[PDB]
Order: structure tokens, then sequence, then C-alpha cells
RNA sequence: UUAUCCGGUAAAGCGAAUGAUUAGAGGUCUUGGGGCCGAAACGAUCUCAACCUAUUCUCAAACUUUAAAUGGGUAAGAAGC
RNA sequence: GGACAGAAACCUCCCGUGGAGCAGAAGGGCAAAAGCUCGCUUGAUCUUGAUUUUCAGUACGAAUACAGACCGUGAAAGCGG
RNA sequence: GUCUACGGCCAUACCACCCUGAACGCGCCCGAUCUCGUCUGAUCUCGGAAGCUAAGCAGGGUCGGGCCUGGUUAGUACUUGGAUGGGAGACCGCCUGGGAAUACCGGGUGCUGUAGGCUU
């Protein structure tokens, strides 16, 4: 009995999360975001797309979590089981409110909270997937169809960044050849030449 | 050689009974390590009601007292000579600081009486050097430094080459 | 019978159609108000 | 409709600023005020005694009046229609002097000293703040390299 | 483990006090009431007669507040007793009441008021307050500043105070904390007090120690056997830097002697050679480990 | 317009306080949970859990280090020097 | 770290920017204090005016600077109707 | 160059650790008779001068954390006023003016007032 996306699909009001003036909130729908093998280095998953917005909209929990499920099946079915990191990097927190009747009528109009929805802007970042270089036209399918499980219009960038960092992908092995750039996971760790002299030896030990 | 400034000495030892209870208990158990001491100890009141004690706030439970100069050694002394001066590294803190406990204050040589029955005590010794008051001062606090502290390695090298003590390992 | 609570769309031009003047300060102002210890040694003064 | 509280809706006005909480400085005290001296008012929540109210935070007047803590000052309130001269009284660590008055005091003192030498010289001099006139004409050295070729760059999508 | 309270936000949160509340000398609380003057007095200063007891000394000062900090108008000093007659026992009750003596006699002749209100010129050690007269210039009148001084009874400050007051300056106080002054039936005797100022409590503990333990004697008071300072003259020793102390009570600068410019602490490091520095240990380091391999 | 005072919205931030919130890393005995050699042993061994350390993804009208545009007072003289 | 002592009874050391407490709901504020413990006391008193706060720039309530006596406390500066 | 007493501005002054302190000064330090206060002269108060820079305190150092101030972020975000501009909308672009904050990359690590000293 939940009411059309049509509804919930403009940012009409100011975010409204669920605090300690807002009890009773269901639980968001989507709570998994990272799927695939996520225990994945940064040297072995170089490319990286993304599924960003174009417009200034709202996206359900259960938007996310369907767009989500399609894009993770796609991923298993072509590009195999372990071999692919999906990361949803929107979170909804703004909690929508439903009012409900059954003759009170406009009295008293505050709605009750129903869910949970994330508040998008121009141009940020949607969905993001990393893998193998040779597995770009997989992606770009896969966010192409995750496309239709969202309102608006959206788009498939394939960033210039190595993964899920903020360093050129280019750059990143000259960096880590250089040793300015550690791995510590699906992450690197930037080292500055402002520390300590002790942790510079210790790397170059 | 090296600066005498920095001799470790004992600045404070603490006894203290808790009895868990108030009453005549408790005077009993107070006049015990009063006798000992030689000067009046003080109660401590308790701070929480739990129902597993029976033990309720503000109630004094616990009798101690702190003995300094040359009665705080002797206190110390007899104290240990029941221990066979022997100890174990966890008794040291990382301040520099350590302590025991004894179960029958009669082996510390009181002469036993049936009215005031048996009683144990925690003996606590605080070690320090000359130049810890600045710690507490009252006109210009500092604090104390970072090589004028006591080390858990340095305080059991000080009681087992001092009192000729044996820090078995546990 | 609903109506309207407050409202404050037309005062701005009422208030600046006679002009929201400033009052009109004058040369010696009074002394209403002034620590009487003070007021009582500037009376003895003028006195004097 | 709102309460009608005095220090209603004065959660960061009259909280202290950041890392300058505890004891105030003994400057504030320390300053003298006299009668009809240019002043501000700020208040300040460390001291809640003689509390300047919110209407006026921000606000600048005239001192009338000087007591052994407090001063007290004019202010012109703005009200529905009017503005009103209105008289109040609050403690001396809500209130500092103002540069506004002392700006104009050095520049009359500049002036008349100015007035005052050059005047058996028989030059004039200009005294009235004529306001920034246009950029007068005046010549631009191309110091040999040509001027740099400036033009859009393509557009790329960094997101 | 442990989450580390000193951790990178702790600093970024983190306020100071001030430099002299971090340093401990001074208690802000107690100063906001000593120093500030009524705003209707339009800058009249007001004067604090500062008491400080150190381990070997005693200043006694009176100063004013100012935006740029206090005025210290005259300083009077325990050192310059020698000077008077007090040669050692310069940190003793007895010494206290010498240098705020020296300070209230110091601050007249400043001020041309030597002739006019002669105190106390002998010791009665009871409660006096100067009352200023009439047609001459009134009385100076300051308030004591004993710091962070535990104010119990019989304090060297007050012993300073007292020594002020019997100099001309009336400074309100009340003989409650003099030495003397018992708890238990709440009144106060001068004789106590006159013992005090005179130090006759250091000579009986002199007599006391010569009697029952010589070595001991000799272990506590060894400058005034340098001195050859016996208990019977003690009081009269210090009636006569009384009296010197209130007939030529001026303070002589000492000469400045020229510096032949000699720095004392190791200069502070340029940016250059702590640039240079992190070079030479990175290059030794590998130059180390490369040979070390 | 020229000077001089006030704000806490827009924006931005969580590697900054408070409240949320995601997932990788490295530690240890600081403890618990699934085991194992053991009378036992921090003697030893895989973990999985909580914990700590740097990180990383996303938020706040009743959060905020910063922080606008617009705007709100005062002054621009002979009631002065 | 220290007998019983255990997860929590009491004693000691170190760190500890307010993560506590200030009667309540919340906000602001506070570290030799506004908080914790003591000691002494009734300025929670008598009196006339001025001013701020919703404001009509009227009241009540509340509040702020002063003034005149009686006082309290503190060594004092001061603080307290 | 520097210290002490009283401060002003309140981290460029704090915090962690290490090194050096001529002299003076500040302390550490020695005792409880008196002043005074404690369970304990531990703190406080008092009387002192055998020893000591060991510590505090002073100065310096850390490709230090922090803090202050610059560049980058960026004429980006945001924004006064205007349009019979686009777009179904969400919103976006333009004209006229103003103009931020992160991350990241640099520089620095107390200035000074009164009085009295040491460097004869
Ligand atoms: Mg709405
Ligand atoms: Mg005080
Ligand atoms: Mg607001
Ligand atoms: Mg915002
Ligand atoms: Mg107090
Ligand atoms: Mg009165
Ligand atoms: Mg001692
Ligand atoms: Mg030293
Ligand atoms: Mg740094
Ligand atoms: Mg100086």
């Amino acid at each position: 009995g939940r009411r059309p996306a049509r509804c919930y699909r403009y940012c009409k009001n100011k975010p409204y999360p669920k605090s300690r003036f807002c009890r009773g909130v269901p639980d968001a729908k989507i709570r998994i975001f990272d799927l695939g093998r996520k225990k994945a280095k940064v040297d072995e998953f170089p490319l990286c797309g993304h599924m960003v917005s174009d417009e200034y909209e709202q996206l359900s929990s259960e938007a996310l979590e369907a767009a989500r499920i399609c894009a993770n099946k796609y991923m298993v079915k072509s590009c195999g089981k372990d071999g692919f990191h999906i990361r949803v990097r929107l979170h909804p927190f703004h909690v929508i409110r439903i009012n409900k009747m059954l003759q009170t009528g406009m009295r008293g109009a505050f709605g009750k909270p129903q869910g949970t929805v994330a508040r998008v802007h121009i141009g940020q970042v949607i969905m993001s997937i990393r893998t193998k270089l040779q597995n770009k036209e997989h992606v770009v399918e896969a966010l192409r169809r995750a496309k239709f499980k969202f309102p608006g219009r959206q788009k498939i960038h394939i960033s210039k960044k190595w993964g899920f960092t903020k360093f050129n992908a280019d750059e990143f092995e000259d960096m880590v050849a250089e040793k300015r750039l550690i791995p510590d996971g699906c992450g690197v760790k930037y080292i500055p030449n402002r520390g300590p002299l002790d942790k510079w030896r210790a790397l170059h030990s | 050689k090296e600066n005498p400034m920095r001799e470790l000495r004992i600045r404070k030892l603490c006894l203290n009974i808790c009895v868990g209870e108030s009453g005549d208990r408790l005077t009993r158990a107070a006049k015990v390590l009063e006798q000992l001491t030689g000067q009046t100890p003080v109660f401590s009141k308790a701070r929480y009601t739990v129902r597993s004690f029976g033990i309720r706030r503000n109630e004094k439970i616990a009798v101690h007292c702190t003995v300094r100069g040359a009665k705080a050694e002797e206190i110390l002394e007899k104290g240990l000579k029941v221990r066979e001066y022997e100890l174990r590294k966890n008794n040291f803190s990382d301040t520099g600081n350590f302590g025991f406990g004894i179960q029958e204050h009669i082996d510390l040589g009181i002469k036993y009486d049936p009215s005031i029955g048996i009683y144990g005590l925690d003996f606590y010794v605080v070690l320090g050097r000359p130049g810890f008051s600045i710690a507490d001062k009252k006109r210009r606090t500092g604090c104390i430094g970072a090589k004028h502290r006591i080390s858990k390695e340095e305080a059991m090298r000080w009681f087992q080459q001092k009192y000729d003590g044996i820090i078995l390992p546990g | 019978a609903k109506s309207k609570n407050h409202t404050t769309h037309n005062q701005s031009r009422k208030w600046h159609r006679n002009g929201i003047k400033k009052p009109r300060s004058q040369r010696y102002e009074s002394l209403k108000g002034v620590d009487p210890k003070f007021l009582r040694n500037m009376r003895f003064a003028k006195k004097h | 409709t709102n309460t009608k509280g005095k220090r209603r809706g004065t959660r960061y006005m009259f909280s202290r600023p950041f890392r300058k909480h505890g004891v105030v400085p003994l400057a504030t005290y320390m300053r003298i005020y006299k009668k009809g001296d240019i002043v501000d008012i700020k208040g300040m929540g460390t001291v809640q005694k003689g509390m300047p109210h919110k209407c006026y935070h921000g606000k600048t007047g005239r001192v009338y009046n000087v007591t052994q803590h407090a001063v007290g000052i004019v202010v012109n309130k703005q009200v529905k229609g009017k503005i009103l001269a209105k008289r109040i009284n609050v403690r001396i660590e809500h209130i500092k002097h103002s540069k506004s008055r002392d700006s104009f005091l050095k520049r009359v003192k500049e002036n008349d000293q100015k007035k005052k030498e050059a005047k058996e010289k028989g030059t004039w001099v200009q005294l009235k703040r004529q306001p920034a006139p246009p950029r007068e004409a005046h010549f631009v050295r191309t110091n040999g390299k040509e001027p740099e070729l400036l033009e859009p760059i393509p557009y790329e999508f960094m997101a | 483990f442990v989450k580390v309270v000193k951790n990178k936000a702790y600093f970024k949160r983190y306020q100071v006090k001030f430099r002299r509340r971090r340093e401990g000398k001074t208690d802000y609380y107690a100063r906001k009431r000593l120093v500030i003057q009524d705003k209707n007095k339009y800058n009249t200063p007001k004067y604090r007669m500062i008491v400080r007891v150190t381990n070997r000394d005693i200043i006694c000062q009176i100063a004013y507040a100012r935006i740029e900090g206090d005025m210290i108008v005259c300083a009077a000093y325990a050192h310059e007793l020698p000077k008077y007659g007090v040669k050692v026992g310069l940190t003793n009750y007895a010494a206290a009441y010498c240098t705020g003596l020296l300070l209230a006699r110091r601050l007249l002749n400043r001020f041309g008021m030597d002739k006019i209100y002669e105190g106390q010129v002998e010791v009665t050690g009871d409660e006096y307050n100067v009352e200023s007269i009439d047609g001459q210039p009134g009385a100076f009148t300051c308030y004591l500043d004993a710091g962070l001084a535990r104010t119990t009874t019989g304090n060297k400050v007050f012993g300073a105070l007292k020594g002020a007051v019997d100099g001309g300056l009336s400074i309100p106080h009340s003989t409650k904390r003099f030495p003397g002054y018992d708890s238990e039936s709440k009144e106060f005797n001068a004789e106590v007090h006159r013992k005090h100022i005179m130090g006759q409590n250091v000579a009986d503990y002199m007599r006391y120690l010569m009697e029952e333990d010589e070595d001991a004697y000799k272990k506590q008071f060894s400058q005034y056997i340098k001195n050859n300072v016996t208990p019977d003259m003690m009081e009269e020793m210090y009636k006569k830097a009384h009296a010197a102390i209130r007939e030529n009570p001026v303070y002589e600068k000492k000469p400045k002697r020229e510096v032949k410019k000699k720095r004392w602490n190791r200069p502070k490091m340029s940016l250059a050679q702590k640039k240079d520095r992190v070079a030479q240990k990175k290059a030794s380091f590998l130059r180390a480990q490369e040979r070390a391999a």
C-alpha cells in the first residue's frame, strides 16, 4: 500500500531525518550498500564507472535496492560471482510523512513517518562499480539497465580515477611506485611529507 | 655517580580495612589499625547502594589511615616480614607504586584479643622522589616531568635492592 | 468562519507615506535618569 | 504565535565565540567611558547581570549616564511607525568603544592642522573627500612578449 | 585497547587559560574584584599593596591597574634590609614588618609627606588606623593584595600589612588574622603581636635549641652564628632597623654596568638549517641502509 | 559612497565537537563467542566477535570549526574644535 | 595496582576543556567557579524615584542600573535589597 | 642576552618527548618550638640555609600533533536586481554586481607595559 513515487518525487520540504524529535520511523528498505567481493585490493580492480543523476530529485530506499539488485544480478551473470564491486553512494535519511484519512479533515494535518528517501543533487554520484579494465561494456550495460528503476534522468560516466579513490588512474601506479600511496584494502592511504621522518624511514626501510 | 635529588623515598604508606558494614564491627576494626599506627584513622562513606553487598549510600563501610616518616618505614618492614620479603610483579603499578595485603593483623606483632577478633589490611606504598611536592603545591602547581617519574621497573629494582626482596614472575 | 490571523503586508508603505522620521535631536538634553548623587553635586555647583 | 520571552531566539547571539569562553578579559572593565561618547552594544552571555535586550544587540548609541558598574546610554530603536531614542542601562562588559567617531576625529584634526598650515603660504588645498574619480588616461607598456591568448577550454564532465 | 583522550580533535577543541593562570601565579577571580575601579570615578587610580613571600625574601609593592598593565609606584624588597640593620633572617615575620614599614615610608618620601603622617613611631602591636588630618593633603589609602597566600591567623602577609600601616598607610583591616588573636575566646592582645613583630618567638626558639641540643641548634641556625646575632639583642637590633628605615627610606639605584654582549643561550635555528638537517638525516639513513644491506 | 560595529541564513564540514551512517585495512591479549593440542599454563594455534589506530561512502530546521550576497545601527563639524 | 573482592563495596597513583553538576523542559553560561564540602549569617528587609521587556510605547507580572538608612559576610578590595 | 614581582593581549603562548642552563633570581630542599591546619608538618602556616639543577622554570630541537597566517580549492558553490529566456516539470543557462568553505600545498612557534636585579 505504498504511494507512487510521483508523490515524493520532488524535494519539497527541508530535510527531516530520523532523530530525537522524529520517532517510530520504519527501517529503511535498503540496508546493504556494498556487494561483490568487497574484500578486493585496489590493484586488481582499476576500472570504475559511476551512475550519476542529472536532476535535483528524490530517490526512495526501495528504488535504490531494486536498482542495486538489478545491477548485482547482471554483474554476477556476466562478469562472474567474485569479479566486481558495487557500492551505492546514497543513503536514504530524509523520512517522508503520510496523512491518512480513516471525517476530521485537514485539522491536525501532520503525517506520521512512512519511509526513507535519499535526496540527490545535480551531478552527485548515485552508484559506483569497480571491476577489471576489460569489463567496461558489462558495467555500462549494468548501470544502463538499472537506470530504468529510477525516476528522472540519469547518465553513466566512466571516471578517470583509479577505482574508489580520489587519485587519477594514470598516475596511481606511478605514485605507488614512488611510495606516496599505501594500499590498505578497497582504498589507499596518502602519505604526505609533513609527518615525522620515522614514518618515512620505516616506509623506505 | 648520580644526582642525590633522584633518590627513591617512600612518600606515603596507606593502610585500610574494608569490613563492608557499619556499627560495632566498624569500630572494632578501626581500633585495630588505630592501635597499630598510633593515630586516629578516618572512616569512608559508601558512594552508591547495591543490594548484593547490602550497603547503602553514605554508609561508613571502611577505615583507612595514611602514615609517613619513620613509622611508615617500620610498618612496611613488619608488613613485609610476614610476606617473607617476596612480591609478584603484578603488585607494582605503572606509576611506580605498589602494595600488598595481609590476612590477619596478629602476625604483625600485635596481641590477640577475643573481643577484637582478626582483621586483614591492605598495605599500599606510593614511592616518591624529591620534588613530587610541586604536583600538589597550592601556589605554583606544575607537572612533575618525564624524567622525574618512577617506572615500574625502577620501583621493583628499588624494592629488591633496598629490602633485598625478590620478585618472582607471575 | 475562519480568517487569517496576522499580516504585515501594507504596513511598510503606510509608515513611509508619512516617513519614518528620526527623533528631532535638540541641544541641551534633559538631565532625568542620571545618578542622584552626581545630580546633587551639579545642582550644588550651580548654586554656589 | 511565539512566546514573549526576554531571551527568546538568542541561542547564538548571546553565546560566546569559539574558544573564547571562561574568564572575561579585564581590559573591558578597565576602559573609561565619558558621557556623550559613541558606544556599541554587544551582549555577552558570561555575565547575566545588566544584560542588554536582544533588540539592542549590535546597535550604536550615546552615553548619557555613568554609574559604578554600568553606563546609561540612549539608542535609536525602530518601532512600527517611528524611531524612539530610548535610554537603557547596560553593564559595562556588554559595551565597547566605537571607532566610527574616531575616524572623523582623526580626519577633522588632520584638516584643521593642514588648514592652519599653508594658510599663510598662500596656497589652497582640497579638504572635502571627493569620491573615487574615474581612472585617468595612462600608457600600458607591453614590454616585449605578446599578450597571452585566452580561449575557452573544451567541456569535460569531471564528476 | 584504550581510547586516546588527547587525540587530534582534543587539541582542536582545547581552550587554554590565561598565561598567568596556566603558570599559576595569579588569581583572576580575586584580581577582578581588587583592581576594578568604579566607572563613575572616571580614571581615578586604585592602589593595591601587593605582598609576596618567597623562599628567601619578601616583595612589597603598590600598584594600580591600567589597560597596558599595572604601574609599580614604590617597590620594597627584603634583600635590602642588610643596608638598614637586618643582616640575616629576611623571610621571617619581623622582616615582613620591616619591609612593609620600608615600603610605606619610601612611598611617603616619594610623595613628599615624610614629616606629615608620622604614624606609630614606636611599636605597640594593637589596632591602629591612619586618620587623615584636615588642611594637610589627605592620607594615601590602598588595599592589601595577598595573592594566593592562604590567609590564616598570623601570616607574614599581614605582618607586611601591619608594617605599612605603622608606616603611615591607611589600609583597611582588622586585628583578626594578626598573630595573637585567639579563636577560642575571640579577642586580641597586642603583647603577642609585639613579640612576633620583634621576632621574640624566633629568639625563644634559639634559646630553646641552644639549651636542649646545640648540634641541632647549629643545624637550624647557622647564618645567625656567622653573623654573631644573639637572641638577647634581637629586638634591639630590629628597633635600630626600624629607626634607620624611618630615618632614610629613600632608594638609590645601583649603577648600570656595561655588558660585553655575550649570549648565554643557544640561538634559534633557522629555516635553512632545519631544512638541511632532514636532508642530511634522510641521506644518512639511506646510505647506511645500502651499505648495511 | 567613505570609515567603523552586530548577525549564524545560503554555502561548506564530519580525516573537527554532538547526533546519525557504510565498508575495507593493521594491531593486541583488552575481553567474549566456534574450535584444537593440553591435568593446566598470555605455552601455542586458525579464526569469528566486540575494542584501538589511521582511512573511506553518505546526512542534520531543533549540529557545527569556517562562512557570504543581500541587509541592520553610528559618524561624515560652528549643538564643532 | 592493593586480603576477603568477585563486573561492580573501599584505599592509592596517573590521564582527564567540562564528555559532570548547577531543582524541574530546553537553550545560553560557568573550573583555584556559577559546581562539591565547610564556617557565619537573613540584601527573600524599610523607602522615593528612573529604565527595559508584549507595548498603545497603557497596565500587571518579571527584570536592570542607581539613591537614602539599617545590616550580613570577608583581613580587605568587594559581593548581597 | 636574560631573570624576578605585578600584568596587558589570551595557544605564534598548548601538548608529547629530547638537549643545554655562567651569574643573580625562582625553586627543589632541612625541621615543628611558636602562628596555623591536618588521619598523617602529605597540603597549609611557620622557623630556616646543609645540599641540589635531578624536577619545575628559562632557552633550543622534532621533514611532531595543534595553533596563527598565506596559496590551491575558485571566480567554483552561493547570491542583490532583470528578462514575453529554455524546459511539461524538476530545474538550468544568460546580463548587471558581490563573492565563500574542505581536503591538499607553504611560512611562523609569543609581542610588550611598570619596578628591581645578573651578565661587576
Ligand atoms: Mg512542505
Ligand atoms: Mg580570594
Ligand atoms: Mg537561526
Ligand atoms: Mg545547508
Ligand atoms: Mg570560591
Ligand atoms: Mg543601598
Ligand atoms: Mg616537608
Ligand atoms: Mg632544572
Ligand atoms: Mg606543524
Ligand atoms: Mg617584561
